[PDB]
């Protein structure tokens, strides 16, 4: 009941998720306009 | 304290070891003042002084007069101090009793290697 | 034989060696065992006595 | 009362040298 | 039988041979931690000393005599009782707090 | 008062290995630990000796080696100890872990992470060491095993050349094994330092698994003089080897130069990842094999989850207790597959060994925790 | 006994204890050396250089 | 934790011998021996068995490898 009515993380995680996806393309070097978009 | 067990187990040991290898001559002048004090005073009143005569018979065969004590008292010093204890204590074995909350009593075998100094 | 001394010139040295070790060990092992059984003999020796009122 | 505990025998785990309960160890306690 | 294999199983384990009882020898978590905290002055002096008994045994590679073996049959759960209800008590506040 | 319990250094040293609350009872499987440090310290020594003399040139390299060994004022006893000290380290680390598993010391969950983070790092140590004399095992063994990282796909084949830093095994692998064959065992080091932190907040389990506070001793003498008594054992063992018998756990072909054209006839790597060789060679996809081969590791990661019994350790367990035996015995079956070529029966030995050893960890023994539970009432 | 003429003359005191192991080591150090080596020269007659460098 | 507040234990006697009053070895053989059998007796029936099985699957399966290179008449 209480752990389910947490799942306040779920749009928390989702940002974190996010930064994730997004650290590791920005360490490891196309359809991002600019930004290698124009190698 | 049931914490202190080893703290004064160790402290004591050093005070047997220190006399045994490094009395010194001030401090056993102050050991022969406080016999010759305490034989003196003890001996006060009838019931010491007849328990004395009493005991004495069993134990010496005779009593032993107080000016006696006082010239073998007189003869310790420093040397006789250090050399005696070394007999008694230095390297021997003790007996051990404890009672109570005595979980911190140290063990044995580091009180047997407590009457000696490898410094000596 | 000269084929195994050119591979392994220590051939003898190693087995001098191995006969000081050896001895070495047969003074130490059971001395150094020795010592251990004295030590725990306080232990091995005591008796376990329960004694509520 | 505690006056009844005897303390076990020890003979098994003995040195010979100190096993006569009538003389003193002090004898051996050099060669021990 | 199945207590005919539970008897069997008792005597391979050994633990009855150090003088040890069954509840003697369960791992000890938070809850039967509690457990023995729970357990009064007689049944508590009682385990410390079956477990001094069996760990000075341990030491020297040593078992009792067979006389002097837990029986089986005499190896009452001494602890059950303390630990159910501290369990009880746990699921108790895990529910609570869904 | 008493400066071994103040002085902040010895302080240390005296709460760690002198008046340290031991039980009264572990066995002489808990002297692996102390073995496992004179191992550690006993290759940093020799190993400190062999590198004034060794240099990491393909060329000048094999030969260095030799060099040591006939021309430097005992070079040679220096490099065969550190050679068979490599193998001690391992059967100390086997030894050790067995003991983990069979006491139900694993449940100290953070020393135990931590140890098998002792073991990887020690498994990268003695792997990069074995290429360092280049010879033919050395160069065709480094070769084979480095190349598995090649099966992860998408990224494989990069990553592989990365670490050799070119197209094979070659001048730039071999000068940048011998700085991180240098450079780990201090780093192995730190680690067993916090391994033992972590462990001096419970104390030491013991083999009947029940707690032991009511029977503690101080370490010093007891388990000093113990320790001491294991470590002459080590050395006795440790010399035999070296003086009697140097190259018993090596493979001859490691007196041959490495050759990138001549392939030996059967490549193995040192005895003590001969098990892990087994199970990877067991599966027929390479990618398969890989993930076998990291699994028969890292599982030893899993097995505090995968404790049923309500006892800790296994003295009163007789059913674990045959498992126990059957995995060891395994692990001495996969051993002997992994030394030998791929042929029947092997094959198919080998096979069923890897099977085995991950039904025992995984199945057999998580049930006969629980069957053992039932036979006792709880 | 003998053990007991030796605890007194040398062990009683500890940096006599020292003293003892030192120079025992040394007289045992020349007299184990020198021993062993004829065990190994004995077992090993005739096969050694410095037993057939008389002929050179 | 250290000696003095490890456990609470109440009424267990402990009684002991210095080691100079006592044998290093008391009965070593007459005891011993016969404890050391007892001990093997215990576990042969758990520790053994795999490696009899190791010594059959090692038997076997290295004369399995000598036949198999063999030429058979055919
Ligand atoms: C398995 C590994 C094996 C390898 C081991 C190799 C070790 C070295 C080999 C060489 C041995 C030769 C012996 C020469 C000793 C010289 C003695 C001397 O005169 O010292 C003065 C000094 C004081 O003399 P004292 O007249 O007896 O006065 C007593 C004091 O009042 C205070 O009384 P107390 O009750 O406190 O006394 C108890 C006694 C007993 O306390 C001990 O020190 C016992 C602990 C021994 C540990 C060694 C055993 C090794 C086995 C593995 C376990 C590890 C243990 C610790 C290792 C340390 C490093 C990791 O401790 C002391 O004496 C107190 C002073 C505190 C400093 C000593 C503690 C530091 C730890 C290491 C000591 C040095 C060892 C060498 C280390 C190097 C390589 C490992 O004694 C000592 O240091 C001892
Ligand atoms: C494939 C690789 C292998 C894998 C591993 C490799 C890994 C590397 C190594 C790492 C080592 C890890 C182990 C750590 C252990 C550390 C120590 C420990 O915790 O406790 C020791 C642990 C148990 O200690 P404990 O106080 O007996 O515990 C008893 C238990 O409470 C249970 O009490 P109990 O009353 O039931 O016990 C019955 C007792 C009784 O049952 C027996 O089996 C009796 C047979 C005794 C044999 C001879 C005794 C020697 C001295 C005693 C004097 C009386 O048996 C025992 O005490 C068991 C221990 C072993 C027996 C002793 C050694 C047998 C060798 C036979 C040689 C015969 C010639 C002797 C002359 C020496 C002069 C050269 O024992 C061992 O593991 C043995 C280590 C000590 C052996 C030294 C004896 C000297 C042997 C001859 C040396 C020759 C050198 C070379 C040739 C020389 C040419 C000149
Ligand atoms: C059909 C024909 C074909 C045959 C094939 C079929 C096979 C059928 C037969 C079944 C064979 C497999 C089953 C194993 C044997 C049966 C069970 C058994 O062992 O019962 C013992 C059983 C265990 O007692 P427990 O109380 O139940 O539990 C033991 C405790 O957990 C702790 O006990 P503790 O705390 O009182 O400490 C003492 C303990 C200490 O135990 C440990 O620490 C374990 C390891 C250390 C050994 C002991 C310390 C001595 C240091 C050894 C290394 C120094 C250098 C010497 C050279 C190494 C040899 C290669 O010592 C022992 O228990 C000795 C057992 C050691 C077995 C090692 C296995 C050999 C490895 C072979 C690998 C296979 C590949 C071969 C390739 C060759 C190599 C390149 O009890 C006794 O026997 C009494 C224990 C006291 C020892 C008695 C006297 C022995 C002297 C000990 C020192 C020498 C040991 C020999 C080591 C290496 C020899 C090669
Ligand atoms: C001189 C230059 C060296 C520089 C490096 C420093 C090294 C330290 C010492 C070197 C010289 C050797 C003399 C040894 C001193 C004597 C030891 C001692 O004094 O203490 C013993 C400790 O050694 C024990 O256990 C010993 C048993 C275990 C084995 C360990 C022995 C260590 C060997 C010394 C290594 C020499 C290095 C050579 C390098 C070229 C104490 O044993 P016990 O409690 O039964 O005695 C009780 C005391 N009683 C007998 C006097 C009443
Ligand atoms: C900080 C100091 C470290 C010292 C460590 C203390 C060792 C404690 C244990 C010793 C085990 C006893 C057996 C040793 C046998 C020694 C016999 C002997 O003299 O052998 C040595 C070689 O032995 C050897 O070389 C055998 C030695 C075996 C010791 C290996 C263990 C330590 C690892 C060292 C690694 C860095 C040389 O004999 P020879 O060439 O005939 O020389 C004649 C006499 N000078
Ligand atoms: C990636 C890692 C993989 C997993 C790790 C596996 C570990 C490898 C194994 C090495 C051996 C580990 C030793 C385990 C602990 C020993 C337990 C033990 O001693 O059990 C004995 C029987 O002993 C005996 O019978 C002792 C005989 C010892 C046998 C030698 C082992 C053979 C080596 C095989 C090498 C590949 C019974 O002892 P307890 O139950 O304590 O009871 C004592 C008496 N009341
Ligand atoms: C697909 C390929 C397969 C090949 C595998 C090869 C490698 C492993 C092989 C074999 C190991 C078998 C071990 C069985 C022996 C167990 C029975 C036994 O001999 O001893 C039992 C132990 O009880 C008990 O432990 C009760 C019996 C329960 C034993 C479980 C057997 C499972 C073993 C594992 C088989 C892989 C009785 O002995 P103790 O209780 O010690 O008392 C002795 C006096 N009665
Ligand atoms: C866990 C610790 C260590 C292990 C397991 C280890 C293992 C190995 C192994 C297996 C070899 C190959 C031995 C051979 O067959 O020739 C080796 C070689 C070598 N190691 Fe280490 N080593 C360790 C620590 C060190 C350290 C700290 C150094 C130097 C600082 C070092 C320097 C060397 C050198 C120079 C060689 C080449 C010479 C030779 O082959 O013997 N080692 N090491
Ligand atoms: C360099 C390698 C290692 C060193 C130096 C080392 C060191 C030690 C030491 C000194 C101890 C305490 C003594 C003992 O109980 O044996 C110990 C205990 C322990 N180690 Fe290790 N260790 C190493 C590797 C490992 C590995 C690989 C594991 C597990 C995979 C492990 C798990 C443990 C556990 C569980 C204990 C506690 C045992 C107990 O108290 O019952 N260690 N280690
Ligand atoms: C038992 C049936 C009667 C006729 C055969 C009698 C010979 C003895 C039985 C084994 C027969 C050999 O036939 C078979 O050969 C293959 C190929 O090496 C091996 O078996 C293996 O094959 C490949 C090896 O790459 C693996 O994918 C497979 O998983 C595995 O079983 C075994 O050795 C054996 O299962
Ligand atoms: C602490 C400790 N607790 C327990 C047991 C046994 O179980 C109880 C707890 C031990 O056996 C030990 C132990 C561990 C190591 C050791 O000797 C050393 C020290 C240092 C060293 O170098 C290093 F790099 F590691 F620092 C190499 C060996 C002596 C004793």
């Amino acid at each position: 009941r209480y752990r389910q009515l947490a799942r306040n993380w779920v749009p928390t995680a989702s940002l974190w998720g996010a930064v994730g996806a997004v650290g590791l393309v920005w360490a490891t070097d196309d359809w991002v306009p600019y930004i290698n978009g124009k190698f | 304290d049931h914490m202190s067990i080893d703290d004064m187990m160790f402290v004591l040991q050093g005070q047997w070891m220190r006399l045994c290898t490094s009395a010194t001559e001030s401090e056993v002048l102050r050991g022969k003042n406080l016999l010759r004090n305490a034989l003196v005073s003890h001996l006060d009143g009838t019931t010491p002084v007849c328990e004395d005569i009493g005991r004495s018979l069993l134990t010496y065969g005779r009593r032993i007069p107080l000016a006696e004590w006082e010239s073998r008292i007189a003869e310790v010093d420093a040397r006789v101090v250090r050399e005696v204890c070394s007999k008694y204590f230095y390297d021997q074995c003790p007996a051990v009793a404890g009672f109570g909350p005595i979980e911190q009593l140290p063990d044995y075998n580091r009180i047997r290697s407590g009457m000696f100094w490898l410094r000596f | 034989t000269f084929l195994r001394w050119a591979a392994e010139p220590e051939h003898d040295h190693r087995k001098r060696m191995g006969l000081k070790m050896l001895l070495m060990m047969g003074l130490l092992l059971p001395l150094v065992y020795a010592m251990k059984r004295h030590k725990w003999s306080v232990l091995k020796s005591r008796k376990l006595a329960y004694r509520p009122p | 009362s505690h006056t009844d505990i005897k303390v076990p025998d020890f003979s098994d785990y003995r040195r010979p040298e100190v096993l006569d309960s009538t003389k003193s160890s002090k004898e051996s306690s050099e060669a021990r | 039988w199945l207590e005919g294999i539970r008897k069997w199983y008792y005597n391979a384990a050994g633990f009855n041979k150090l003088g040890l009882m069954r509840d003697d020898t369960i791992h000890e978590n938070d809850d039967v931690k509690e457990a023995i905290r729970r357990l009064p002055e007689n049944l508590y002096n009682d385990r410390v000393f079956r477990i001094k008994r069996a760990l000075d045994l341990s030491m020297r590679q040593q078992i009792l005599p067979k006389e002097q073996w837990t029986k089986y049959e005499e190896d009452k759960s001494y602890l059950e009782p303390y630990l159910k209800e501290v369990i009880r008590e746990r699921k108790e506040r895990e529910e609570w707090a869904k | 008062t008493n400066i071994r319990k103040s002085h902040p250094l010895m302080k240390i040293v005296n709460n760690a290995f002198i008046d340290l609350p031991a039980p009264s009872n572990i066995s002489s499987w808990w002297n692996f630990g102390s073995l496992l440090g004179i191992c550690l310290i006993l290759q940093i020594l020799t190993g400190l000796f062999l590198a004034m003399h060794y240099t990491s040139d393909t060329t000048t390299a094999f030969s260095s080696v030799t060099h040591i060994c006939r021309d430097v004022n005992y070079g040679w006893i220096i490099r065969y100890m550190h050679a068979n000290g490599a193998s001690m380290f391992f059967i100390c680390l086997y030894m050790h872990v067995g003991r983990g598993l069979y006491y139900g010391s694993y449940t100290f969950l953070e020393t135990w992470n931590i140890g098998v983070i002792l073991l990887l790092t020690v498994m990268a140590t003695a792997f990069m060491g074995y290429v360092l004399p280049w010879g033919q095992m050395s160069f065709w063994g480094a070769t084979v095993i480095t190349n598995l990282l090649s099966a992860i796909p998408y990224i494989g084949t990069n990553l592989v050349e990365w670490i050799w830093g070119g197209f094979s095994v070659d001048k730039a692998t071999l000068t940048r094994f011998f700085a991180f064959h240098f450079i780990l065992p201090f780093i192995i080091m730190a680690i067993a330092m916090v391994h033992l932190l972590f462990l001096h907040e419970t104390g030491s389990n013991n083999p009947t698994g029940i707690s032991s506070d009511v029977d503690k001793i101080p370490f010093h003498p007891y388990y000093t003089i113990k320790d001491i008594l294991g470590a002459l054992l080590l050395i006795l063992a440790l010399m035999l080897l070296v003086l009697f018998a140097p190259d018993l756990l090596g493979d001859p072909d490691n007196y041959t130069p490495a050759n990138p054209l001549n392939t030996p006839p059967h490549i193995k790597p040192e005895w003590y990842f001969l098990f892990a060789y087994a199970i990877l060679r067991s599966i027929p996809n390479k990618l398969g094999g890989v993930l076998a081969l990291a699994f028969s590791i890292l599982i030893l990661a899993l097995i505090p989850l995968l404790h049923t019994s309500k006892q800790r350790s296994m003295m009163f367990r007789p059913l674990s207790q045959c498992l126990f035996w059957a995995l060891v015995a395994d692990l001495l079956t996969l051993t002997w597959i992994g030394g030998q070529p791929v042929e029947h029966p092997y094959i198919t030995i080998g096979q069923l060994a890897s099977v085995l050893y991950f039904l025992l960890i995984l199945v057999l023994m998580p049930t006969a925790g629980t069957i053992e539970n039932k036979l006792l009432k709880w | 006994t003998l053990t007991a003429r030796l605890y007194s003359l040398l062990f009683r005191r500890t940096s006599t204890f020292a003293l003892t192991i030192v120079v025992g080591a040394l007289f045992f150090e020349r007299a184990f050396d020198q021993g062993a080596d004829a065990i190994y020269e004995h077992i090993n007659e005739g096969k050694l250089w410095k037993h057939i460098k008389h002929k050179y | 934790r250290q000696f003095g507040h490890l456990t609470r234990v109440r009424h267990v006697i402990t009684y002991s011998l210095s080691p100079f009053e006592q044998r290093a070895f008391p009965h070593y053989f007459s005891k011993g021996i016969p404890n050391v059998l007892r001990r093997t007796r215990a576990c042969i029936l758990r520790v053994a068995p795999p490696f009899v099985a190791f010594y059959l699957v090692y038997t076997w399966g290295t004369q399995e490898f000598e036949k198999s290179k063999r030429k058979n008449p055919a």
